[PDB]
């Protein structure tokens, strides 16, 4: 006879996106201000995720 | 700058109507209560509250 099977393969995953800013300090000035120090960390992330 | 897709953010901020319930201990004295009072004494039976 003819028997039949069937498989699954994974070719891609969901594309996640971080506004690294908004993750650390959110809405609040002095955050933001003490956070423009680190530079570029929330750079590296970004260009990673792209 | 390169052709691409940039991603840019934006902001927005609320120092505005804020609400502050507070679950009071007590009830307020109500001096005032007393203070309009009707019955006003003399100066020789002066009343006192605590
Ligand atoms: C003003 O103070 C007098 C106290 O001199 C309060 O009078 C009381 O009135 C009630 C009415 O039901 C009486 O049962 C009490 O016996 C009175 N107290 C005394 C000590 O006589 C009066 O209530 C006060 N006014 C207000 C608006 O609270």
């Amino acid at each position: 006879t003819i028997a039949g099977h069937e498989e699954f393969i994974q070719t891609s995953s969901p594309k996640v996106t971080i506004d690294c800013s908004a993750f650390v300090c959110s809405n609040y000035a002095a955050c933001h201000d003490l956070l423009s120090e680190y530079g570029t960390f929330c750079d590296n992330i970004n260009s990673i995720l792209n | 700058p390169n052709t691409g897709v940039y991603d840019l953010s934006g902001f927005t901020v609320k120092p505005v109507a804020t609400v502050y319930r507070r679950i009071p201990n007590l009830p307020d004295c109500d001096i005032d209560n007393w203070l309009n009072n009707v019955s006003v004494p003399s100066p020789l039976n002066w009343e006192r509250r605590i």
